[PDB]
């Protein structure tokens, strides 16, 4: 979607492995605040938003 | 400390930096003392093929 | 209240210890006031401040 309309996805139920985005070099930027990128592997979350 | 790193790269030679080349090729420690000196070398590091 | 002098004595020093118990539920301008959260969330450059 356009920034103006941007989409905004639930993600509920399931098990994420966030190691595969760290690794990648897809990505130009990959920056986190308020939690390492290393240790979302190791915690639970939940309202999580795309 | 010598070596060759891309344009993009240079940003990741710093304390406290997540980055590719900060984990698995060059890490500098928290209270590093010193400094990271960088420049281009197009003209001699590159070649057409 | 004829054992006032002793009971307020034993309560001020009761709501002292309450107090500093009580203290530790600030963050103190943290994202958490449990170290293990900033433990478990951060990486130790910001974990340290």
């Amino acid at each position: 979607a356009s920034v103006y309309a941007w989409n905004r996805k639930r993600i509920s139920n399931c098990v994420a492995d966030y190691s595969v985005l760290y690794n990648s070099a897809s990505f130009s930027t990959f920056k986190c605040y308020g939690v390492s990128p290393t240790k979302l592997n190791d915690l639970c979350f939940t309202n999580v938003y795309a | 400390d010598s070596f060759v790193i891309r344009g993009d790269e240079v940003r990741q030679i710093a304390p406290g930096q997540t980055g590719k080349i900060a984990d698995y090729n060059y890490k500098l420690p928290d209270d590093f003392t010193g400094c990271v000196i960088a420049w281009n070398s197009n003209n001699l590091d590159s070649k057409v093929g | 209240s004829a054992l006032g002098k002793l009971q307020d004595v034993v309560n001020q020093n009761a709501q002292a210890l309450n107090t500093l118990v009580k203290q530790l539920s600030s963050n103190f301008g943290a994202i958490s006031s449990v170290l293990n959260d900033i433990l478990s969330r951060l990486d130790p450059p910001e974990a340290e401040v």
